[PDB]
């Protein structure tokens, strides 16, 4: 989007500032979780060529 | 719904296809969806009707349907819940030719007619109906109930 | 302000005042089921919608009707507390008014006779409690509400990489409620297609060909026409200034005596006006256009009688000669311009081989049902019968509401059956999007997602149990001519009871509740799971949908989303989410009538919301009605931007509208991260109920509504004064109202104690209010487990420091002091069912021991005389729970049996074995045992003993009910008869004594109806006689490895606990309880942890002061003023409540309960700033730094820097040491292969997997692989010949063959391939 | 293998339905016909059949694969298949000559008859490998592996009895279809629709799904699983213990290491035999503990996480005596596995025999493995409380109490530990006794006074001879602690 956030995790903040962070946090959590499968395949795959 | 078609071991599977054989002869649509061959017991998917029962009566005679009653399969409550309802209805007055409902031993969940009424021995030789036939067994005045 | 609050009040903080309504919380369940189980006087959703639509049913051509009106419900069989204890399903009977109708032979609309009403018991159906739970087999199980792709017309994108060849797709999704699916589609050859029920691609022409439109009838109804004219032996055109846009000029077009457009160029805005202004209707056109262009209609030779071009056929000049010479005035063609009106349909009608309905009809079923052959009338039936039917197909309400929203129409309702004009426009508007114009639809908008709750799920489950019997009913109605009773025998209780139990028994929906907290309990009732019946699978899901989309706003919470394989799929609703009239999501917004923010609120749907200006929460307001901020932050079109004041139509009302209950109980989300907030709310559900609860002293504000609307704690319905408080039961006089028929009010509460849940825990309700105090309507009387004075405790209050300690906190681990365990704080009972079944024979029933034989040297004194273990016993080792004794044997009947009947001086024969026992390792104490023996065969001494005590209680309670109810009525009469002051006087005493004797029957008949209940309720299932469970409880203690975490998100394991002495000391000499690491705090992110702790100190620092006033025995006026002003000021806030009146009693008790921790209530979205913290820190004489240099309790010396100390409010979690800890040497094995077993049942297996083997091989070790996979796992006998070799110390290996791999060989052998070890 | 079961026809599946065919190769067939009888689209074939008149007749059932191989051979394709090609010359003349050489380069390993494709006898699994999964503990509901094999039995009789009692091809060929329906569900469950739809078994369970349920037959076979003397365990910390040690629990150690425990008690003469010891074991004893303090030093422990991928998983440790449930360990090795101690399961392996015991303490331990197999850098590199503490001491501190009082060597650490003088300071000169092995030959070089900070100078005497010393403490240890 055009505009960003302007305030601090230390300070008092706003309602609609936390929506956008959860939009991306959900991506980051699935990122950390689903990668255990792909690596688990890639660990095997390489050793299953060697 | 699921109705248990009782059949005879050895030709028990034969009945399960003899379903599907005779299904095509009396044919239209529906009724029989998925015929299961699990095995004296053949489980058959069916909604209740007059059709297919006439077929079973046209080609017997080893076994019929299972559940509660042969005409309409398949309930789950037999006779103990009937033995709870008899308590509100209530006699120790037993004679030859009266119905004498059993609820103790291996003859529980079953009814019968008293054959011999002994007053000296305190027993009632109650004939329990099993296997399309009768089984005469001595059961106490309490081991039974008057119907 | 109300009562009971006046014991422990919280400091009501937040930027926003306390005037707003909170809903009943578990209403979504209740207010659903109420409507589904209501006698609704209209065609309304629940039963009467499922009945008025379904049953006005007739026979097959026999004309014997069944016409329906209304239904008769019955009395409940057994009650809540007792049958949950028992183990029976919770159901009620159903009578039904059933008036039959039969028509006469050749007579219109009439009745002869209906016999009677007759009626049937319509099986058994379960219901919802006042708490809000179902019960199945004596265990609480609740269904979760759903979200899927809703009915209605929707469109999709699926761009680019779907083909992965640089191509964009466009597809349809006709979603009905019931019946088959309709999938209209597109291909790369510019054509329309159909895939009914995700089957194979077949043309959409066939559908038009099918549904009343042949070649000619298809083409007539689409749109508009190209009128060619043959006038004066030359080719002409009827031209309109609309059609020429987005094209190139091909030929010299000239008319009306003026030259306009020539060859070569393209058309501009200047050229179109010359057709509009100078008037252009009729124009002359050359031949070469018509060479390529395609005929619209069929034409025929009027002379020779031949086919002048079939429909949709290209032209030739030799034909053009014959065809124009024949005699046509009007010729018609197609448009088919690539940009505007595309060649979809026009190209399709050419591709497919056939023309008529016949083949199109013929093909569909041969494709619908492959393999089987067709007929003429099976064709005619199943089209009319598939889609043109009120019975098989129902688009119902909300479908048509959406179906008619999308297509741009006036009428939102129409035909119940699919009509001829609907699919045409459905076909068209799919092409309208395919061609180019407009923007693509999205299911991501919550406008396109429907709510069904468990009652609407019950709705979906009822009608199948209605239709399955219809077959039996209709087939019996046709063959049945005789009228010797009909609605009694022809209806059975079997298919209605069974079809309902298929879903409520065996589904992913209806499952074990995770009852370990009031939070956990409430919140399982208020969640959404997307995976289930008629929705999502493991195939489609991955990315998208799972993520938040803009339309969520304050309906669904992104916080409460459980992790695992399905992260962000299972989500929870918001605190303030509600259901529509249409059955959707809604969010409340304050009506801004021009420039006035009203108090009266109106709700709007996900589609209805977008147009109007929807604010954000955080804002300021003026005195009269106007707005404070010039440029307020708001939303409307899915994005945040700046707007004016008066254009605002709606305001956002509340702070915590967005966030969920469990998530709105965490303080300072707005200083914490969004990352760590999520794992808190998920693991906040699974927390252990302590024996002694401590509360949160940093509160929020939500706590008072949650515990009351939970149904866990004892909620007072009406208002009066408490009579007799006991531990067992609390009885309360009403005084205020009095009951309707007589005998005063009197409220009674049966308090539940030392009870069990589904997740192996303890549930104890405990009293709160004093011995004989007054009570109001809606006040807490008894706190449940892990609850205290209208506050949700869960875990406890802990002194927590934030420094390392020679790394006893290494890696987010915890120290703990011994003064934690010594104060007897986190104490919990982990309670386990240890059950036994003995009997089920066809010779002799297994006896209830009365003996138990024969093994050891001690056990006879340990166990009771009866057979079961005595009321309370410390089980340790491998003892017996209930019974043994079984009737095996069948050896002979020789002398030896007459010589065996006194060594075992019991039974008829020398036969006795076992049933089940205490498991090895598990050790605990008995509390209360319960017995369930089949009605028919006799019971033990104890089965009597329990129910005999119950029969004492049954008579004791009712006689105690008689005591005051008789006195309260008869003494009120006696006092007035004295105040006021023979044949008629005898007649009065006759009629009075008759009423006395009439009252005598009331109790006895109630007693008899109740005495019947007790013994009769001992029959669960056929073929299970003995059901005795020993209720053994294991109290687990504060041990190393137990689960500990903060509310913000600090998962951690206790390392090793140091003693009190070696734990440190403050300036005052007060040691720290728990110690955390400061190292996790910056890696992943928490500032709330910092704030809660420094406010925890601030709360308890003011708390430490207030005690001293009472510790010195000072009191009187002063104590009030210290608290008064503490509530009067906490850095400029509203909701400010001083102790205004407070003239004794209230204060005395306020202080009494509010000591050693004055609790704050800090909001979530209104997370407090540092001024509020520090002013409260100023009220309690505490450092602004929050950092005191403390002398160590260990060494003695002070630290160089000043250590931050706080109170974290650490809590306990479920998966403790024993659950994860397993270790087993040798013993038992699995049934397939000679390997050990799975886990948490028999052998301590614990798998290795492919990952550790690849590891193991690389570690360069041949033995430490082989030992795990040949020597000591796959081979039992390989272990047993090595059991020989290990003990002495001889060693050296010999395997042979590895056993498990013979299953490789054998399963291939049975596959029909040959494997034999040759050579 | 108990069963025989002779069907009046046959079936198989591997050879009927699989992506590279065999029956399709040996006959010259598609799979689609071997699918539907017993390339274009379906409607294209029906229209192509409609166009190319009659023709047709009709094919047959399973016998139209059985009887086909009764005039079919292997060692005899090599004089035939290329005579068709030899007609429209040439090339293939040599292709036989090469394949003739290929056959003549045997005859050790050979290709076997294509009659073995098709089963007149349908084989079944043995008794032990197919057991009833118990529902309660004695009622024995229908197994996940016999319902379909009841069907194999069901199929043979129905045909063998109606050939006796005479039945039409409408009742006979459909039984051959229904002979194929489950005999083609029995060995494979893929690519078609068959059997029960979700009641007790969720899929269907074939021999194909027993060999390939998910990803092969690793689990049962290759992996072996489970094992004797195995354990799962949780988490602590461990500072007082060494890096070449293993802080085991009380209770689990006795349960696992049983066979040697008794092996001591029996033969030495503590317990009478193997047996008077059982009663003493059943009740738990004080003496048992004392005896088992001896073995712990002699027999190590191999420990891992729930996920392991590197050669940094199976690192093993010498056990040491502890009276606490949760397992104490090193803090360095945690970085090697990669766990932040917040719920990470630590499984146990067995160090038995004498031959297997060699490979533990010699190959892959903490006592052995230090430097990286992959990188040239250290893996033994700290995180959090280690790293920090060192800088927290080794810093150019602001003033402190001291200014600058000069000290010799042994006197240093203490004066700064003692009083007034802090530990950090910055700037104190020292007689540091350093050693530098120049020109190859032990500890050469002499003492020096060099500038450092003071937490630095406290440490620089622990110093066992080697490194730069004081040159290196200067600046920081930022990534230099590892370096």
């Amino acid at each position: 989007i055009e505009t960003p956030i302007t305030a601090n995790f230390r300070e008092g903040l706003n309602v609609l500032q936390y929506f956008i962070s959860t939009h991306g946090a959900r991506k980051g959590l699935a990122d950390t979780a689903l990668k255990t499968a792909n690596s688990g395949y890639l660990t095997r795959r390489l050793v299953d060529v060697a | 719904r699921w109705y248990v078609v009782q059949a005879f071991s050895g030709f028990e599977g034969r009945v399960a296809t003899s379903l599907r054989e005779h299904i095509k002869l009396h044919n239209m649509e529906d009724l029989f969806g998925e015929v299961m061959v699990p095995t004296g017991y053949v489980l058959v998917q069916m909604v209740m009707n007059d059709a297919s029962w006439h077929l079973v009566r046209s080609v017997p005679r080893v076994m019929g349907f299972i559940g509660g009653t042969s005409d309409r399969p398949a309930p789950i409550s037999d006779k103990e819940v009937d033995a709870i309802m008899n308590r509100l209805q209530q006699k120790t007055l037993f004679e030859p030719g009266e119905m004498v409902r059993v609820n103790d031993g291996p003859f529980a969940d079953f009814n019968g007619v008293v054959e011999e009424v002994d007053y000296e021995k305190s027993r009632l030789k109650v004939s329990v109906s099993i296997f399309g036939r009768a089984t005469p067994v001595e059961l106490d005045f309490s081991q039974v109930e008057k119907a | 302000y109300s009562y009971t609050e006046k014991k422990r009040i919280r400091k009501d903080f937040g930027k926003r005042p306390q005037v707003l309504d909170v809903p009943y919380l578990l209403s979504i369940q209740l207010d659903s089921f109420q409507k589904f189980i209501e006698q609704d006087p209209e065609g309304q959703y629940g039963l009467e919608a499922a009945f008025r639509s379904v049953f006005p049913i007739q026979s097959y051509s026999g004309n014997s009707e069944l016409q329906y009106v209304s239904y008769r419900l019955g009395e409940p069989v057994f009650d809540v507390q007792e049958c949950q204890i028992r183990g029976v399903t919770y159901s009620a009977p159903l009578r039904v008014k059933l008036r039959l109708v039969i028509y006469e032979r050749e007579a219109p609309e009439g009745t002869v006779k209906d016999i009677k009403e007759q009626e049937v018991y319509m099986g058994e159906i379960p219901l919802m409690t006042d708490n809000g739970t179902f019960v199945i087999n004596g265990t609480e199980r609740v269904i979760v509400s759903q979200l899927h792709r809703s009915p209605g017309v929707f469109f999709d994108s699926d761009k680019g990489k779907t083909h992965s060849s640089g191509k964009v797709l466009y597809n349809a999704r006709i979603i009905p409620y019931r019946g088959s699916w309709l999938d209209f589609e597109f291909d790369p050859k510019d054509n329309l297609f159909v895939r009914i029920d995700r089957r194979r691609k077949l043309p959409a022409t066939i559908i038009l060909r099918a549904l009343n439109y042949t070649t000619e009838q298809i083409l007539d109804l689409f749109f508009e026409k190209v009128i060619f004219e043959i006038r004066d032996n030359k080719l002409q055109m009827e031209l309109v200034p609309e059609r020429l846009r987005g094209e190139t000029a091909s030929f010299d077009i000239e008319a009306n005596g003026k030259v306009y457009v020539e060859k070569g160029r393209r058309i501009t805005a200047r050229h179109i006006r010359q057709l509009e202004k100078d008037d252009v209707k009729l124009i002359e056109v050359p031949v070469e256009y018509i060479a390529g262009k395609v005929v619209a209609k069929d034409y025929i030779d009027e002379s020779t009688g031949e086919l002048i071009c079939a429909a949709n056929m290209e032209l030739s000049l030799d034909l053009l000669a014959k065809l124009s010479q024949s005699g046509h005035k009007r010729i018609e063609t197609l448009f088919t311009n690539d940009l505007d009106h595309g060649p979809y349909i026009s190209e399709t009608l050419r591709v497919d081989p056939t023309n008529d309905r016949l083949s199109a009809l013929v093909e569909i079923y041969r494709m619908m049902r492959p393999g089987e052959p067709p007929t003429r009338e099976a064709a005619e039936s199943l089209f009319e019968n598939l889609f043109f039917s009120e019975d098989r197909y129902d688009l119902s309400a909300v479908g048509r509401m959406k179906f008619n929203r999308s297509l741009l129409r006036e009428e939102i309702e129409g035909s119940g059956i699919l009509s001829k004009d609907d699919i045409i426009d459905v076909m068209k508007k799919l092409i309208d999007i395919r061609n180019g114009k407009g923007e693509v639809d999205d299911i991501d908008h919550l406008g396109n997602r429907r709510i069904r709750s468990v009652g609407e799920m019950a709705e979906n489950q009822f009608r199948v149990g209605l239709v399955r019997v219809e077959r039996a009913v209709k087939e019996r109605l046709s063959l049945g001519d005789l009228d010797t009773l009909m609605p009694q025998d022809m209806i059975n209780a079997k298919p209605i009871s069974a079809a309902v139990k298929e879903f409520f028994g065996s589904s992913q929906l209806s499952q074990f509740m995770d009852q370990n907290n009031p939070l956990s309990e409430i919140t399982h009732k208020r969640r959404i799971s997307a995976l289930g019946p008629g929705g999502l699978t493991r195939e489609r899901a991955g990315f998208e949908v799972r993520d938040v989309h803009p339309t969520h706003y304050g309906r669904v919470c992104p916080i409460e989303t459980p992790e695992g394989p399905n992260i962000g799929l299972i989500n929870s609703l918001s605190v303030y989410a509600q259901t529509n009239e249409y059955g959707f999501l809604e969010t409340p917004y304050r009506k801004v009538t021009d420039g006035v923010v009203t108090d009266e609120i109106h709700y709007l749907s996900a589609i209805e919301e977008g147009n109007y200006v929807i604010a954000q929460a955080n804002s300021n307001l003026d005195e009269e009605g106007h707005f404070v901020e010039d440029l307020v932050t708001c939303r409307s079109k899915g994005e945040s931007s700046l707007f004016s004041r008066d254009q605002v139509d709606y305001m956002d009302v509340s702070t915590q509208q967005v966030v969920s209950v469990g998530a709105s109980l965490i303080p300072f989300l707005e200083h914490d991260d969004a990352n760590r907030a999520l794992m808190g709310a998920n693991m906040q559900r699974q927390a252990v109920p302590t024996l002694r609860a401590d509360k949160p002293l940093v509160g929020t504000g939500m706590e008072r509504a949650v515990a009351v609307d939970s149904g866990v704690t004892a909620v007072a319905k009406r208002g009066g004064v408490v009579q007799y408080v006991d531990a067992s039961r609390i009885v309360i006089k009403v005084n205020e109202d009095e009951m309707y028929p007589g005998e005063a009010g009197i409220d009674i509460y049966n308090l539940t104690k030392y009870t069990r849940s589904n997740q192996n825990t303890c549930i104890n309700q405990m009293p709160c209010v004093s011995l004989g105090e007054p009570v109001e309507r809606g006040d807490v009387l008894a706190d449940g487990p892990s609850t205290d004075l209208g506050e949700l405790a869960l875990g406890q209050n802990m002194r927590v420091a934030f420094m390392p300690w020679n790394g006893y906190n290494f890696e987010d681990s915890i120290l703990v002091s011994e003064r934690v365990v010594q104060e007897d704080r986190f104490t919990t009972i982990h309670i386990q069912e240890l059950a036994c079944v003995s009997r089920d024979t066809k010779l002799g029933p297994e006896e209830i021991t009365a003996d138990i034989p024969n093994v050891g040297e001690a056990a006879l004194s340990k166990l009771d005389e009866s057979g079961i273990v005595y009321i309370g016993a410390e089980v340790t080792g491998g003892d017996i729970l209930v019974g043994k004794v079984t009737p095996k044997g069948e050896t002979q009947l020789t002398p030896e049996e007459k010589l065996l009947r006194a060594i075992f001086g019991e039974k008829a024969s020398d036969v006795k074995d076992s049933s089940l026992r205490v498991p090895n390792g598990v050790s605990g104490t008995v509390i209360d045992v319960q017995v369930f023996t089949r009605d028919g065969v006799e019971k033990d001494k104890r089965a009597l003993e329990i129910e005999e005590m119950q029969l004492k209680q049954a008579k004791k309670d009712l006689s105690e009910e008689l005591q005051i109810l008789e006195a309260g009525l008869f003494s009120r009469i006696r006092a007035v008869l004295v105040a006021g002051g023979d044949e008629e006087k005898q007649n009065q005493l006759e009629q009075l004594a008759e009423q006395y004797d009439e009252l005598k029957h009331e109790f006895e008949k109630k007693l008899e109806a109740k005495r019947r209940k007790i013994t009769q309720g001992d029959d669960l299932a056929p073929g299970v006689l003995k059901i005795v469970k020993v209720y053994l409880a294991v109290k687990r203690r504060i041990q190393p490895g137990d689960k500990m975490a903060g509310r913000h998100g600090n998962k951690g394991v206790i390392s090793k606990i140091n003693p009190i002495e070696d734990m440190p000391y403050d300036e005052n000499g007060t040691p720290v309880d728990i110690v955390l690491n400061p190292l996790g705090v910056p890696s992943r992110m928490n500032i709330g942890q910092i704030l809660e702790t420094h406010l925890g100190m601030a709360a308890k620092g003011i708390g430490d002061k207030i005690n001293a006033m009472l510790k010195q025995q000072q009191e009187v006026a002063k104590l009030r003023e210290f608290i008064q002003r503490a509530y009067d000021l906490g850095a400029d806030v509203r909701q400010k409540v001083d102790l205004s009146t407070f003239s004794d009693e209230e204060v005395m008790r306020l202080a009494e309960n509010l000591r050693k921790g004055m609790p704050i209530a800090t909001p979530v979205f209104d997370g407090a700033k540092e001024a509020e913290i520090k002013e409260l820190l100023k009220l309690g004489d505490l450092p602004t730094s929050g950092q005191i240099r403390l002398y160590d309790g260990r060494t003695g010396e002070q630290f160089e820097r000043p250590v931050t100390v706080g109170y974290m409010y650490m809590l306990k979690l479920n998966h403790l040491v024993d659950d994860k800890m397993h270790a087993r040497s040798t013993g038992s094995y699995s049934l397939v292969t000679q390997q050990p077993l799975g886990g948490k049942a028999q052998f301590g297996g614990q798998r290795f997997g492919e990952m550790e083997v690849w590891a193991l091989e690389a570690y360069g070790a041949a033995y430490t692989l082989q030992e795990m996979l040949t020597v000591k796992s796959d081979d039992v006998n390989g272990r047993t010949k090595m059991y020989k070799n290990i003990v002495d110390g001889n060693h050296q290996m010999e395997p042979g063959m590895p056993e498990s791999f013979n299953v490789l060989l054998k399963e291939i052998r049975s596959l029909g391939i040959n494997i034999e070890l040759e050579d | 293998m108990g069963h025989i079961e002779l069907a009046s026809p046959t079936a198989h599946i591997w050879f009927l339905k699989s992506l590279p065919s065999r029956i399709g190769l040996l006959l010259d067939m598609p799979l689609r016909d071997i699918e539907r009888v017993l390339i274009l689209t379906e409607e294209q074939y029906l229209d192509a059949l409609e166009e190319f008149g009659d023709e047709f007749d009709a094919k047959m059932g399973a016998e139209a694969i059985q009887a086909l191989l009764k005039s079919m051979d292997l060692e005899q394709e090599c004089e035939q298949l290329r005579e068709e090609l030899n007609e429209t010359n040439s090339e293939t003349k040599r292709k036989k000559l090469t394949k003739r050489i290929k056959l003549l380069e045997a005859f050790v390993q050979s290709g076997n008859k294509p009659e073995w494709m098709i089963l007149t006898v349908l084989p079944v699994l043995p008794p032990d490998l197919r057991p009833l999964v118990p529902l309660d503990g004695g009622r024995f509901a229908t197994s996940d592996l016999n319902d379909l094999y009841r069907r194999v039995i069901n199929r043979n009789n129905r045909l063998k009895r109606l050939l006796d009692l005479a039945a039409p091809d409408i009742i006979v060929r459909n039984e051959k279809r229904m002979l194929q329906e489950a005999v083609d569900a029995l060995l494979d469950n893929g690519r078609r629709g068959r059997a029960i739809t979700g009641s007790n078994k969720r899929p269907l369970k074939s021999l194909a799904d027993m060999i390939k349920g998910k990803q092969g037959r690793f689990r049962q076979n290759l992996l072996g699983k489970r094992v004797d003397y195995s354990g799962r365990s949780v988490i602590t910390v461990g500072p007082y213990l060494r890096l070449h040690q293993c802080g085991l629990p009380k209770k689990m150690a006795l349960e696992l290491f049983k066979p040697f425990i008794y092996g001591k008690l029996e033969l030495r003469g503590l317990a009478t035999t193997i047996k008077a010891a059982k009663k003493m074991v059943e009740r738990e004893e004080a003496v048992v503990w004392d005896i088992l303090d001896e073995v712990i030093r002699e027999h190590p422990v191999l420990l891992n996480r729930a996920p392991t991928l590197h050669r940094l998983g199976i690192q093993a440790f010498e056990p040491v005596l502890i009276e606490g449930k949760a397992i104490q360990l090193h803090p360095l090795v945690c970085a090697a596995y990669n766990a932040d101690f917040d719920g990470d399961q630590m499984a146990v392996h067995v160090p038995l025999t004498l031959e297997a015991q060699l490979e533990a303490r010699a190959l892959m331990m903490s006592t052995n493995n230090i430097l990286s197999p992959a990188n040239g850098e250290p893996i033994i590199v700290p995180s959090q409380d280690v790293v920090l503490g060192l800088y927290y001491m080794t810093r150019d501190c602001v003033n402190a109490k001291g200014e600058g009082m000069v000290l010799t060597g042994p006197k240093e650490a203490e004066r700064l530990y003692r009083s007034g003088l802090a530990s950090l300071h910055a700037r104190v000169k020292v007689r540091i006794t350093e050693y530098e092995k120049d020109a190859n030959g032990e500890l050469v070089a002499k003492t020096s006074l060099k500038d450092t900070t003071v937490g630095r100078a406290i440490l620089w005497m622990i110093v066992p001879k080697g490194l730069p010393y004081s040159i290196v403490n200067q600046a920081l240890g930022k990534k230099a602690i590892s370096k």
